[PDB]
């Protein structure tokens, strides 16, 4: 079969990991003592992607929890599905990364980055065929992109083969948290370009205007988000655990939408999601499926795909459909909007379709779009770190924990050098 | 600053292949890199045929530098630290992928590559000739009269300099015979000996010259004294009877 | 990357530092090969070149630029095409040199992408190169004493041979200002005579 | 003793199959388990007990559709060895079902087919499906047709294909894998009949009058077609073709053997007690340009030959008579050197209906097989989807380094370069 | 630069806390 590891580092993976196990095992109708409940045979057909069997017909997920402070670690252990994991896989440090990539990188990860390394082998060697790594964290932080950085590092150096799938939540301009937050992203950045295959850039500036304004809610919290982003893993790799019309994997996603080695940052989008009191009203059909997945503000990355045209598309459909609706719909899509898309690529859409729909749902939908504008969403970051980095701000800390000054040279350039790949092929 | 070069030209373009086809070809390239040119491989290219020619290209540039993984990045450091102009004209993603229409100016980079070979060659023996010269014409130098205290001391600097570097030549012979786990330094001796009576010879060679010069100078010395005391005693007398002749004359006219 | 085994054994950085700067060197400090760089690497690669065999660097670049530099074409490329020929001949001697020490990884990215590692390997070469030019100018010294008493004694010649000229050019008169020699003195004999001849002639005239 | 194998390449090929395979079993009377309460000795083996076991062969990388086969309604019918699975799909990948991850399953597939065709007395044909557009349907195909014609070199080999509709692809890199399996479509293969989904999804609209079908419906239709075509096998007839004669009719030069598709009567319930169905206006049909099954317009090319299955209860004075209205027609417009263009066969058994279908009961039916110049204004229109890509070197990278060289690309576009005269140098007059 | 090298070497004569060099096998050959 097709198994994937999950890894997720820092507060905010940890508790995006959270989420997304909570979602898929009320999916595959697992309580939280791992006995299957469900009424319908087709949700452990393909269990294995995601749940290792053990004995007593008990299912523990394939999931990594790493981090360098037990605070959210134990908050998680407690939580409602907190006794699924297994307790060996609850990986900790002592002394946090206070917000530092090079101490999260370089002196404090080193310490726990083997003790993680072992485990993620022994889970790899546990299944039968490794599909890849499912990866959760933030580029803004100190234990999370640090230590994010250094897991992808050492996989590509021990698993070439297999297919690298992150989702990151790049830090945003307006919503900052962090005061040291652009030059942990510079850092980061510099690893993931060239150590990873497919990455779903997402900010969280972008999911509170979601829930600003298409769920309507009055005061969405962290608990919302991760369910948003929860939802969205889940639809990407929908196609490996159901039956379809259609099958797309990740390397045929990849292959789909990847058109050059260093172009993998994708812009993620889910549909429909409506608030509660407009959710009666409006009926659910492919075509209006298809208009939600390109409105401007239904993305999960703050920039705006009108500033640039796209390079691919995929859309990953659920339900049962006839596959002309939805041919169609991408028809349309593409030549009313031609100045969007890139010439030099006919058919910029991938279409997938999964016969299962969603749990309380008769049709969904997943959107994943590289497009050229992305480098927007860079081109702040790599100001920021210049407006800090030419007044040497913050710099001693890392310096003294151990980072060569050539270190943020180097990582700027690359950071203009891939603006200026993703703008090369906009014009 | 744009691009000067034509590289849009097609007779241009032809013209190029045509002298870098000659130049792979008389360096033995389809032996070497056990790799078939044609002029159809060039007018098309591929990844592997063009990372294979960049690679055997720039290691007549840099032999003792080696290649690894990840070549599209190796590629971008060697433009860039080749000191290379048009670089800002030129992308990452476009070195993974030459054959597509940006291979209308990756070829003439190549170009410059070889150019940058054939001025290679116009140093690279130089520098040995450089070495030459020091093997002769200082010599020639040590071989020459002098004439003036500067010249004396530009010949002794000379004399030091090529004793410097024999020394230096001994030196780098016993560090070449002891690297391979022994010590014989009898070759490297007797090298320093060669020198060093090759030295004492010039030394006295010019010594006798300057003593020779110095003696036939003391010798026209003495000359020119009596030749001076002569000619004044002479000039006084002819001025004397002139002064003479005058006021007779003077005094008969 | 080129690699090869080399016959010195590594050595730590503070007293290769202490003694390159004890030996000849003042630029090889503590931090100055604790931080590598281009610019101080490439210079310490010209301080050695002129040291362990003594001739300048500019020199070698002119003497091998002249061709290029000059006014054979009117090209405009010219003065990049001379700055690619420096620093490819620059990586070429030093390659020379280290290849000559027992180095032949060495390559250009060390002259302008240094790193701890390759570097200090290259600087313990340099100091057991250092060390055995020591032990070799200890043993033959009387070389280069012999040399010094000839120079002196060249000199010494060369003084003696000055102040001959010196003395031979003490010597001028109103006929003769290039010196004096037998045409001079034979013009001023034969003025003389005709002078003299009139005078008698005159006396006789006038007895 | 006339024998058919099938083989079914994944994703396209084995949800033809499962279709073709309900219609097979609906027409001798054989129950879905295989137990049946002569005309199936082509398709269906008996053994001892009773039970007929299919001659399929069905092939994928990956293991879900099989696995949906494997446990449907037809998990009894198949014998467990020739469902045959990978382990990863070569997801859209040329390289990974030719060179990669195709190598470690062909050689167990060319095993079980070898041991189907041991059974086979006078075996005639190989019917292939695939799909031109995808990873495996591609690759793989590729690699089995290359094999298929080392081993069996004589027997003839029918691809029934799924080419890439030219506004509706459903794929970012199909141009790339359609062009680089047409070289092993060109050469190791006898009688490439081509299918659109676009033409397909048109054909559904206008005359089943219905605009939501899924793929089951092409499913349906393309098993329909197929059926027709292999009727002459296994029922009597007035005049039956076989698949050599059939061949030696079709095609006239050795690289032109691209056969163009047609159908009739497809028509609705309501359509079909309404209507009063005549072998003319069938006959007629069958040259509408509309209802063929490749996106491209009949009256542009010059029809080289013909030929004419009619299934059901027809008298061939009557299609003598439908051929010579066609002839006189101007519209169809045939090639001077083929004055006889029409090759008619006959068969007894009218049409099937499967229950909870869409095609109503016929008591006649013509399958409508035609090579023709048309046709070439499908290639050209890759010919621009692929130069579009790779006069950038858009997605080569994803196939170089999977073990394709970069050169095999152009040398496939060079193919077409040929393949386009051999449909146009024969196109123009002797004088 | 006039320092002249022998006359420096033997300025000095009339290791610096080191060695008169080595030369060990590397075990990594
Ligand atoms: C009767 C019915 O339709 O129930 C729905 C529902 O009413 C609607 C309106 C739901 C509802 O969603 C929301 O209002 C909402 C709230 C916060 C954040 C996002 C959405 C629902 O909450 C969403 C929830 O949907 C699911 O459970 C999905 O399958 C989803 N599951 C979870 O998120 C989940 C989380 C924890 C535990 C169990 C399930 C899912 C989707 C894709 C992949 C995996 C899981 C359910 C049942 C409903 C409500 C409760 C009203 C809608 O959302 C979804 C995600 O389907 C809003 O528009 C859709 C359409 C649905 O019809
Ligand atoms: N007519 C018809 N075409 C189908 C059907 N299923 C898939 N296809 C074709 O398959 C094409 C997409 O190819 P893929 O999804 O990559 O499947 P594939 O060709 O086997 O390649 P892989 O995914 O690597 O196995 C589409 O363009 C469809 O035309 C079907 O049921 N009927
Ligand atoms: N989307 C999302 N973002 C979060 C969540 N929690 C924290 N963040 C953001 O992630 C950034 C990094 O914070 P943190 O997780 O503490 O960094 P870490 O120490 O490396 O793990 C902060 O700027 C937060 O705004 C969450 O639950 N969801
Ligand atoms: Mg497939």
């Amino acid at each position: 079969m097709r198994e994937i590891v999950h890894i997720q580092a820092g507060q905010c993976g940890n508790q995006i990991g959270a989420k997304f196990w909570e979602v898929i095992s009320d999916e595959h109708g697992i309580d939280p003592t791992g006995s299957y409940h469900g009424d319908s045979d087709l949700q452990l057909e393909r269990i294995n992607v995601y749940y290792n069997e053990a004995a007593g017909n008990k299912y523990v997920p394939r999931a990594i929890l790493v981090d360098l402070e037990p605070g959210t670690m134990d908050s998680v252990r407690s939580g409602p599905f907190g006794q699924i994991f297994r307790p060996d896989n609850f990986v900790f440090g002592q002394s946090g990364a206070g917000n530092n990539w090079a101490k999260g990188h370089y002196t404090e990860g080193a310490e726990l980055v083997d003790s993680v390394l072992d485990v993620v082998r022994k889970e790899s060697e546990s299944c039968d065929c490794l599909q890849g790594f499912q990866l959760t964290h933030s580029l803004g932080g100190g234990t999370g992109s640090g230590m994010g950085t250094l897991l992808i590092s050492k996989i590509r150096e021990e698993y070439p083969d297999r297919i690298m799938n992150t989702f990151s939540v790049v830090p945003s301009p307006k919503v900052s948290d962090t005061v040291v937050e652009p030059y942990n992203a510079t850092l980061s950045v510099h690893q993931l370009v060239e150590n990873t295959d497919e990455t779903y850039c997402i900010d969280n500036e972008a999911l509170y205007d979601i829930c600003f304004r298409t769920l309507k809610l009055t005061t969405p919290t962290y608990g919302d988000l991760n369910h948003l982003v929860s939802a969205t893993m889940s639809g990407v790799t929908t196609c490996l655990r159901f039956p379809g019309q259609l099958n797309a994997d990740l390397r045929k996603l990849a292959v789909n939408m990847v058109p050059f080695p260093r172009l993998h940052f994708f812009m993620p989008g889910f549909a429909p999601l409506t608030s509660r009191g407009s959710q009666q009203y409006r009926a659910l059909t492919v075509p209006e499926l298809t208009q939600q997945m390109f409105d401007a503000k239904n993305m999960m990355a703050a920039c705006d795909p009108r500033h640039g045209r796209y390079l691919t598309v995929a859309a990953v459909f659920r339900g049962r459909m006839s596959m002309k609706e939805v041919d169609e719909q991408m028809l349309n899509v593409q030549n009313k909007n031609s100045s969007y898309f890139v010439e030099w690529i006919p058919n910029n859409v991938k279409t997938a379709v999964c016969d299962i729909p969603p749990r309380g749902l008769k049709m969904s939908a997943t959107f994943i779009g590289n497009s050229t504008a992305i480098q927007e969403l860079f081109k702040r970051i790599s100001e920021q770190f210049t407006a800090m980095f030419r007044r040497k701000a913050f710099l001693h800390w890392y310096t003294g924990e151990g980072m060569d000054e050539m270190e943020f040279t180097e990582a700027e350039s690359n950071m203009n050098d891939l603006v200026s790949e993703y703008q090369q092929y906009q014009d | 600053n744009r691009d000067p070069r034509p590289l849009r030209d097609k007779n241009f373009q032809s013209a190029i292949q045509e002298e870098i086809y000659d130049y792979l070809k008389k360096n033995k390239f389809d032996i070497e890199t056990n790799h078939p040119i044609s002029i159809k491989f060039l007018k098309q290219p591929t990844q592997k045929g063009f990372i294979i020619i960049f690679k055997w290209l720039y290691l007549r540039l840099d032999p003792g530098y080696g290649f690894t993984k990840s070549i599209e990045n190796e590629i971008y450091q060697i433009l860039k630290n080749l000191r290379y102009p048009f670089l800002e004209s030129i992308n990452k993603s476009q070195i993974s992928a030459v054959g597509g229409s940006n291979w209308h100016k990756f070829l003439g980079m190549l170009h410059w590559m070889v150019r940058t070979n054939i001025k290679l060659d116009m140093c690279l023996n130089k520098v040995d000739r450089s070495l030459i010269n020091q093997n002769t014409q200082e010599i020639t130098i040590l071989s020459q009269p002098l004439k003036t205290l500067d010249e004396q001391d530009q010949r002794q600097e000379r004399y030091e300099l090529m004793v410097e570097k024999l020394l230096i030549d001994y030196f780098t012979e016993s560090y070449k015979s002891f690297l391979k786990l022994e010590d014989n330094y009898e070759p490297s001796m007797q090298e320093l000996k060669l020198g060093f009576e090759k030295f004492v010879h010039i030394i006295n060679t010019d010594i006798a010259n300057l003593q020779t010069q110095n003696d036939n100078l003391y010798e026209k010395y003495q000359e020119v004294m009596k030749i001076s005391q002569k000619i004044k005693t002479t000039r006084e007398k002819w001025k004397a009877l002139k002064s003479d002749s005058n006021k007779y004359e003077n005094y008969v006219n | 990357m080129s690699r090869n085994q080399d016959v010195f054994p590594i050595l730590d950085l503070q007293e290769l530092v202490i003694c390159l700067q004890s030996c000849d060197f003042a630029l090889a400090t503590q931090e100055n090969i604790s931080r590598p760089t281009s610019d101080y690497m490439v210079t310490l690669y010209k301080q050695i070149i002129e040291n362990f065999m003594g001739i300048s660097v500019e020199s070698l670049l002119n003497s091998s630029n002249q061709e290029t530099g000059d006014g054979h074409l009117q090209e405009e490329n010219e003065n990049i095409y001379l700055d690619t020929l420096n620093v490819l001949v620059l990586n070429k001697i030093c390659f020379k040199f280290f290849e000559n020490i027992g180095v032949q990884d060495f390559n250009m990215t060390d002259l302008y992408k240094p790193e701890a590692q390759r570097t200090q390997r290259l600087l313990s070469a340099v100091v057991n190169y250092a060390r055995f030019r020591e032990e070799r100018m200890f043993d033959c010294n009387s070389f280069i004493l012999q040399m010094e008493s000839l120079l002196g004694q060249l000199r010494s010649k060369f003084d003696d041979y000055n102040l001959i000229q010196q003395q031979l050019k003490q010597y001028e008169d109103v006929d003769g200002d290039n010196i004096p020699d037998e045409q001079e003195l034979q013009k001023l004999e034969e003025q003389n005579k005709e002078l003299e001849i009139q005078l008698k002639k005159l006396t006789k005239i006038q007895e | 003793m006339r024998e058919c194998i099938s083989i079914h390449v994944g994703q396209a090929g084995v949800q033809i199959g499962n279709a073709c395979w309900e219609l097979y079993c609906l027409e001798h009377g054989i129950q879905p388990d295989g137990q049946m309460p002569d005309s199936f000795n082509t398709f269906f083996s008996e053994t001892g007990a009773g039970k007929h076991v299919p001659r399929a062969v069905f092939v994928d990388l990956e293991p879900t559709v099989i696995d949906e086969v494997r446990t449907g309604t037809y998990r009894q019918l198949f014998h467990p060895e020739q469902l045959i699975t990978g382990k990863e799909d070569a997801a859209n990948n040329y390289a990974r079902g030719h060179y990669t991850i195709g190598k470690e399953i062909i050689d167990l597939v060319l095993d079980r087919i070898r041991k189907l065709a041991d059974q086979c007395t006078g075996l005639q044909g190989f019917s292939v499906f695939h799909s031109f557009g995808g990873g495996t349907g591609s690759g793989f195909t590729s690699l089995l047709m290359e094999r298929l014609s080392v081993d069996y070199g004589k027997k003839s080999k029918l691809e029934f294909s799924i080419y890439p509709a030219p506004q509706v692809s459903t794929a970012v890199v199909e141009p790339y894998n359609s062009i680089l399996t047409t070289h092993t479509t060109l050469e190791h293969s006898d009688c490439a009949f081509m299918v659109d989904n676009e033409a397909i999804y048109d054909i559904c609209r206008r005359n089943l009058d219905i605009e939501r079908p899924t793929y089951t419906n092409l499913n349906r239709l393309i098993g329909q077609i197929v059926s027709s075509i292999t009727a002459s096998l296994r029922f009597d007839g007035a005049l039956n073709v076989d698949l050599t004669e059939f061949q030696t009719n079709l095609v006239p030069y050795p690289r032109a053997h691209f056969p163009l598709a047609t159908y009739a009567p497809v028509i609705s319930a309501e359509k079909a007690y309404h209507e009063q169905l005549s072998v003319a206006e069938i006959t007629n049909a069958c040259f509408e340009p509309a209802n063929q099954m490749v996106k491209c317009d009949p009256r542009h090319g010059k029809y080289m030959a013909c030929c004419l299955l009619y299934r059901g209860d027809v008298v061939p004075k009557d299609v003598n008579a439908a051929i010579a209205t066609i002839k006189t027609k101007r519209t169809i417009q045939f090639v001077d050197w083929c004055p006889t263009g029409f090759k008619v066969g006959i068969n007894y058994e009218p049409p099937t209906v499967v229950p909870g279908g869409d095609l109503a009961k016929v008591q006649r039916a013509v399958c409508m097989l035609s090579n023709t110049t048309a046709i070439a204004e499908a290639w050209a229109r890759l010919d621009h989807k692929f130069d579009l890509m790779y006069a950038k070197r858009a997605f080569v990278h994803w196939y170089v380094g999977e073990g394709m060289e970069e050169g095999e690309f152009s040398e496939a576009r060079e193919d077409m370069a040929a393949l386009e005269k051999d449909y146009e140098e024969v196109g123009v007059d002797s004088v | 630069r006039r320092k002249s090298i022998l006359h420096t070497i033997r300025n000095s004569i009339a290791i610096s806390l080191g060695s008169g060099a080595a030369r060990v096998v590397n075990g990594p050959v």
